[PDB]
C-alpha cells in the first residue's frame, strides 16, 4: 500500500507523456485554425484527421497515441501502490 | 512609539487565564454529507479513459432543450413587440423579414490564442510551425450557428456581454438592412433547481496556490504561520477560533516543471507537506484537492491525489475509517458543508478561458473581468465552456459531469491573481462567486462563513 | 561504515564550501540561489552556485577528497588574497579518525544543521570582503601518502575507474605548513560521523 | 517546374509551401474531404474544404 | 517557570545553534500559548549578554498578521490588537526548520472527531 519511490516515477512519466501529448495537440488545433477559422470543439476534430506525412508534428503525434493507448497495467488502481 | 514600548504594553499585561490545556476548546463539527451517500459525478475510471464530438452533441442537445423550455416560457405565442407581434424561426434562414423574430442557435466567435501561450507550445514541440501565420494570414463579430447557417449579430446589446463560441443562446431581434441580425434580448438556458437554504454553526477556510517548492524558503514560513493561526496560537481568540470547522486547500500545493523534474526533490516537498499535514490535523479537519502543476492528471476532473505521495507518519488518516479529519477529494466537487452545497474548482477552466484573446468585448485581466466570466460560467449552466483544453477523452457517456444539473449555493475558482466576491441573481435564485487567491503570493486566507455566507480574508506577511 | 557515510559527507562538504564562497563574496551573489536539492537532499536552504563549470570543479574536489579520506584528517579552504598570494582566511574542518569503518539519516541532518548554523553564524560576523581579485583555494593534511608519482609506468588506462585514479593522483601538489586568530566552532557529533570544526583569520 | 529549380525530397504541394514558402499546410484524406463537404450540418466543415482547396489554388501562384 | 523555560532557550540558541520559536517552548513545557509569550518576553528582558535577533510579530485588526523587519516605522500602530516575538534567531537569515511533532497533550483546540484505530 506503501511506496512513494516507483509509483511516483510513473506518475512523473505518464504526467509528462500526457503534457506532451496536449502540447501536440494544441499545436495542431493552431495550425488547424488556417482553414476552420474556429476555436471551439470540431476545430480539434477537424484537425485530428490530419494525415499530412510531411510534418514532423504527425508522427510524433501517432507515437504519443500509440503510447497513450498502451501500457494499461501501469495505468490502473494498482500502479505499484496498491490503491 | 519604538518596538520595545509596544512589547511592554502588549507582554507585560498577559491574561494567561482560560488556557488550561487539560480541557481543549472542541472545534466546532462540520460535516461533509457527500462522503457517503452515492455517485460522486467527476469521479471516474482512469484504466478506462475523437471522442469530443459525442460530448459536442450531447451538450448542444441538452443546451438547446434547455434554451427553448426558457424562450417558449419567457416568448409564449402573443408576446407583442412594441408595433408588431414577435414570430417564432427554426432555422436561421427563416428569420428574413421586417418583423421580430427569435430562434435558438450557437454562438462563433474568433478565440484566438495569446502570443506568450504560442510561444510556448513552439517552444515545447520540436518542429511546431509559425503558429502566428495562421493568424495572420486571414475577424470581429459574432455570429448565430443553428445547424442552417449563421448571422450577424449586430446591435447595442450583443456587444455589453461576454460571450465564448460554442454558447447557445435565445436571440430575438430583427433583420434591419442585409443578413445582419440585430438583438434586443437573449436567453439563457432554463433556472436548474436548488437545494433550500439551511437556517450552532462554523466557518471553513480556503486556501488555495501553497506551491512547496524546493527553491523558495519563503513559502514555508507563511505555511507555518498559517498552521499556528488555526491552531489557536497566534490570535489566541479561542471563541473565534474554534469556529474555523474544516480546512480546504483548494490546489496547487507544489510547484514544480515535470519536463525536468526526479522522485527526489518531488519527495521533499511532498515530506514537507506531510509535515505541516501531520502537524495540523489533531487540531482541524483538512480537504485535499488537486491543482494544475501537482502529480495528477493535467485535464480538469483531476481524481485525488494517492494514498501514497505522503509521509509514512499519516498511515493512521489513510486506514479508510477516518475520513471526517482528512479527505483526498475529485478536483471539481460539490461539498455538501451542514447543507450549505458548495461547489469548488481549482481554476483551472477561467485560466484556459484567460489564455485565449477574443477580439470582442470592446463595447483586461481585472478583477471584474474574471468575475464576470465566473458569472458566465453560472448563467450558460457550464463549469468548462472551452472543452478541448480543459477537458478530456472521455468525461463520460451520455450523461456529461460538466454540465450543471443543480446550481450551488458558493462558487469557488481558485488560484486566481486578484480576490473578489460576488452575489448574482439567476433566475430568483442567488449564487456567491468567490475567487480564492494564490498562497505563495498574497498569501490570504478566506474565511467563508456557512451561516450568512460572508467571506473574510486574513493576510500573512 | 563507507554504506551511507560518503553521501552524508558529500552533502555536507558541498554546502561548507557553497557557504564558505557565498558569505566570503568569492563569487557574485546573484549567481547564488537557497535550494533544498543539489542532486542530494541538503540540511537547510543553503545558498548554492548556479555555475556550470564551478559546480563541477566542487563535485570533483569532493570526490577526491573523499577518495582520499582514509589517510586525510584534516581539510581546509583557504581565502587568499589575489593582490598578493597570501591567506587571509582559513576555515579547517578535521577528520580526527572520523569514526570510520572499524543510522537515523533524520539525526545526521540535524546535526550538519547545528554545526552550518555555527559556521553561518560565525561568517555572519566578519567585515564585507569586497569583489574583484578576491579567491580561494583547498589544502589538506594527510597521514602517510605520496602523490604526483603514479604516472611514472605510463600507466595505460583501461576504464574510467583507472583514468579517475590517475588525475585524482595528479591533481595535487606539494606544500608546506604572526597575529593568527583561532576560533573553534560546532562540530558533528553524531556516532559514524565525529567532525570537528576551526576557523583562522588575520 | 519546382523539381527542376529547387532540390528537395518530397515534391508535394505541402512540402512545396513548407520549404519555398515556409507555411505549414494540413492535409486531409480523399475520404475526409468527401465527408466534409457531404455534411448537412457542420459549417465549419464545409468552409474548412472551400478555405483548404482556395489555398491549394492561391499556393500555386 | 522561568527556569527551565531560560536554560531551554539558552540551550536551543547558543550550544545547538537553531532559531527557537515559542511554540517550542510550548511542547517542551506543556504551556499555553501566552504563558509562551509571557516566558519569550521575560527572556527578552534581563539580556545583559545579548547575542540573537528578535521576530516580533503584530496581529493588527481586520485579521492581518505581519512580522517587524524595519522595527522603526510600524504601520498602524492604533489597529495592533497583539504584538509578541516569535522566535530568538542567532543568525540573520531566519529560514527555520520545521519536523514532527507529538501534540498528544499540548493542543488547545481539538477537532470534533476523534483518530480512529
Ligand atoms: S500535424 Fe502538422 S499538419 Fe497536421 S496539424 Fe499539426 S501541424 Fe498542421
Amino acid at each position: 500500500e506503501k511506496r512513494s519511490t516507483t509509483t511516483l516515477s510513473f506518475l512523473i512519466k505518464k504526467l509528462k507523456r500526457q503534457k506532451e501529448y496536449q502540447t501536440l495537440k494544441t499545436v495542431c488545433r493552431t495550425c488547424s485554425y488556417r482553414y476552420t477559422s474556429d476555436a471551439g470543439i470540431e476545430n480539434d476534430h477537424i484537425a485530428s484527421k490530419c494525415n499530412s506525412y510531411d510534418c514532423p508534428v504527425f508522427y510524433s503525434r501517432v507515437k504519443a497515441e500509440r503510447y497513450l493507448r498502451d501500457n494499461q497495467s501501469v495505468q490502473r488502481e494498482e500502479a505499484l501502490i496498491s490503491l | 512609539l519604538h518596538m520595545d514600548a509596544l512589547l511592554t504594553k502588549f507582554n507585560e499585561d498577559r491574561s494567561l487565564q482560560d488556557e488550561n490545556l487539560s480541557q481543549p476548546r472542541t472545534r466546532v463539527r462540520i460535516v461533509d454529507d457527500n462522503l457517503y451517500n452515492k455517485s460522486n459525478p467527476f469521479q471516474l475510471c482512469y484504466k478506462k479513459r475523437s471522442q469530443y464530438y459525442h460530448i459536442y452533441q450531447y451538450r448542444l442537445k441538452t443546451f438547446r432543450e434547455r434554451v427553448l423550455k426558457e424562450c417558449d416560457k419567457r416568448w409564449d405565442a402573443g408576446f407583442t413587440l412594441n408595433g408588431q407581434l414577435v414570430l417564432k424561426k427554426d432555422k436561421v434562414l427563416d428569420i428574413q423579414g421586417n418583423q421580430p423574430c427569435w430562434c435558438v442557435g450557437s454562438i462563433y466567435c474568433e478565440m484566438k490564442y495569446k502570443p506568450n501561450v504560442l510561444d510556448e507550445v513552439i517552444n515545447d514541440t520540436y518542429g511546431a510551425p509559425d503558429l502566428t501565420k495562421s493568424y495572420t494570414d486571414k475577424s470581429d463579430e459574432i455570429m448565430l450557428e443553428d445547424e442552417s447557417g449563421r448571422v450577424l449579430l449586430v446591435g447595442d446589446f450583443i456587444r455589453s456581454t461576454p460571450f465564448i463560441t460554442g454558447v447557445v443562446v435565445g436571440i430575438l431581434g430583427m433583420e434591419a438592412e442585409a443578413g445582419t441580425f440585430q438583438v434586443l434580448d437573449i436567453c439563457y438556458p432554463t433556472p436548474l433547481p436548488q437545494n433550500p437554504f439551511p437556517a450552532t454553526r462554523g466557518k471553513i477556510a480556503l486556501v488555495s496556490g501553497l506551491n512547496l517548492n524546493n527553491t523558495s524558503p519563503d513559502r514555508l514560513l507563511r505555511l507555518e504561520i498559517l498552521r499556528e493561526f488555526l491552531m489557536g496560537r497566534i490570535n489566541n481568540k479561542i471563541d473565534d477560533i474554534s469556529l474555523i470547522g474544516r480546512l480546504l486547500i483548494c490546489g496547487n500545493s507544489v510547484d514544480f516543471d515535470i519536463k525536468s523534474v526526479n522522485k527526489d526533490e518531488l519527495m521533499i516537498s511532498l515530506t514537507e507537506f506531510s509535515k505541516f499535514l501531520h502537524n495540523i490535523l489533531p487540531s482541524i479537519s483538512v480537504d485535499i484537492m488537486p491543482g494544475t502543476n501537482d502529480p495528477s492528471d493535467k485535464s480538469l476532473p483531476q481524481q485525488p491525489f494517492h494514498k501514497s505521495l505522503f509521509d509514512k507518519s499519516l498511515e493512521s488518516y489513510f486506514n479508510g475509517s477516518n475520513k471526517e479529519i482528512l479527505n483526498l477529494v475529485t478536483n471539481p466537487y460539490e461539498f455538501s458543508y451542514n447543507g450549505v452545497d458548495v461547489l469548488a474548482v481549482s481554476g483551472k477552466n477561467i485560466n484556459d478561458i484567460c489564455k485565449y484573446v477574443i477580439p470582442s468585448n470592446d463595447n483586461k485581466d481585472d478583477i471584474e473581468h474574471r468575475l464576470d466570466l465566473m458569472e458566465c460560467t453560472m448563467k450558460w449552466q457550464n463549469i468548462a465552456p472551452t472543452a478541448p483544453d480543459t477537458l478530456w477523452c472521455y468525461p463520460y457517456t451520455d450523461k456529461d459531469p460538466f454540465v450543471l444539473d443543480k446550481w450551488p449555493h458558493v462558487y469557488i475558482v481558485a488560484n486566481q491573481p486578484y480576490f473578489g466576491t460576488r452575489v448574482v441573481e439567476i433566475g430568483g435564485k442567488n449564487i456567491k462567486i468567490i475567487s480564492v487567491p494564490e498562497f505563495s503570493s498574497t498569501g490570504m486566507i478566506i474565511l467563508l462563513d456557512l451561516e450568512t455566507l460572508e467571506a473574510e480574508t486574513v493576510k500573512i506577511d | 561504515m563507507n554504506r551511507w557515510v560518503e553521501k552524508w559527507l558529500r552533502v555536507y562538504l558541498k554546502c561548507y564550501i557553497n557557504l564558505i564562497l557565498f558569505y566570503r563574496n568569492v563569487y557574485p551573489p546573484q549567481s547564488f540561489d537557497y535550494t533544498t536539492y543539489q542532486s542530494f537532499n541538503l540540511p537547510q536552504f543553503v545558498p548554492i552556485n548556479r555555475h556550470p563549470a564551478l559546480i563541477d570543479y566542487i563535485e570533483e574536489l569532493i570526490l577526491d577528497v573523499l577518495s582520499k579520506l582514509t589517510h586525510v584528517y584534516r581539510f581546509s579552504i583557504c581565502i587568499i588574497n589575489k593582490k598578493n598570494d597570501l591567506c587571509i582566511e582559513k576555515y579547517v574542518l578535521d577528520f580526527s579518525e572520523l569514526q570510520h569503518v572499524d543510522i537515523t539519516e533524520t539525526e545526521v541532518f540535524d546535526e550538519f544543521r547545528s554545526s552550518l548554523n555555527s559556521l553561518i553564524m560565525h561568517l555572519e560576523k566578519l567585515p564585507k570582503v569586497n569583489d574583484d581579485t578576491i579567491t580561494f583555494e583547498a589544502v589538506i593534511n594527510a597521514i602517510e601518502l605520496e602523490l604526483g608519482h603514479k604516472l611514472d609506468r605510463n600507466r595505460r588506462v583501461d576504464s574510467l575507474e583507472e583514468k579517475a585514479e590517475i588525475e585524482r593522483d595528479s591533481n595535487w601538489v606539494k606544500c608546506q605548513e604572526p597575529k593568527i586568530k583561532l576560533t573553534s566552532l560546532v562540530g558533528s557529533d553524531v556516532g559514524p560521523l565525529i567532525i570537528h570544526q576551526f576557523s583562522e583569520k588575520l | 517546374a519546382l523539381r527542376s529549380d529547387v532540390n528537395l525530397t518530397q515534391y508535394t504541394i505541402e512540402s512545396a509551401a513548407f520549404n519555398i514558402l515556409h507555411k505549414r499546410l494540413p492535409h486531409f484524406s480523399f475520404e475526409s474531404l468527401t465527408n466534409m463537404w457531404n455534411a448537412k450540418k457542420s459549417t465549419t466543415e464545409l468552409k474548412t474544404v472551400l478555405n483548404y482547396w482556395l489555398s491549394r489554388a492561391q499556393i500555386n501562384i | 517557570m522561568d527556569q527551565k523555560a531560560s536554560y531551554f532557550i539558552n540551550e536551543k540558541l547558543f550550544t545547538e545553534v537553531k532559531p527557537v520559536l515559542f511554540t517550542d517552548l510550548i511542547h517542551h513545557l506543556k504551556i499555553g500559548p501566552s504563558m509562551a509569550k509571557k516566558l519569550m518576553f521575560d527572556y527578552y528582558k534581563q539580556t545583559t549578554n545579548a547575542k540573537y535577533n528578535c521576530v516580533v510579530i503584530c496581529c493588527y485588526k481586520d485579521q492581518t498578521i505581519k512580522i517587524i523587519h524595519d522595527l522603526s516605522n510600524i504601520p498602524q500602530q492604533d489597529s495592533i490588537i497583539d504584538c509578541f516575538i516569535y522566535a530568538f534567531n542567532p543568525m540573520d537569515s531566519f529560514i527555520p526548520y520545521y519536523d514532527i511533532i507529538d501534540q498528544k497533550d499540548c493542543l488547545t483546540i481539538k477537532n470534533s472527531y476523534e483518530l480512529k484505530v
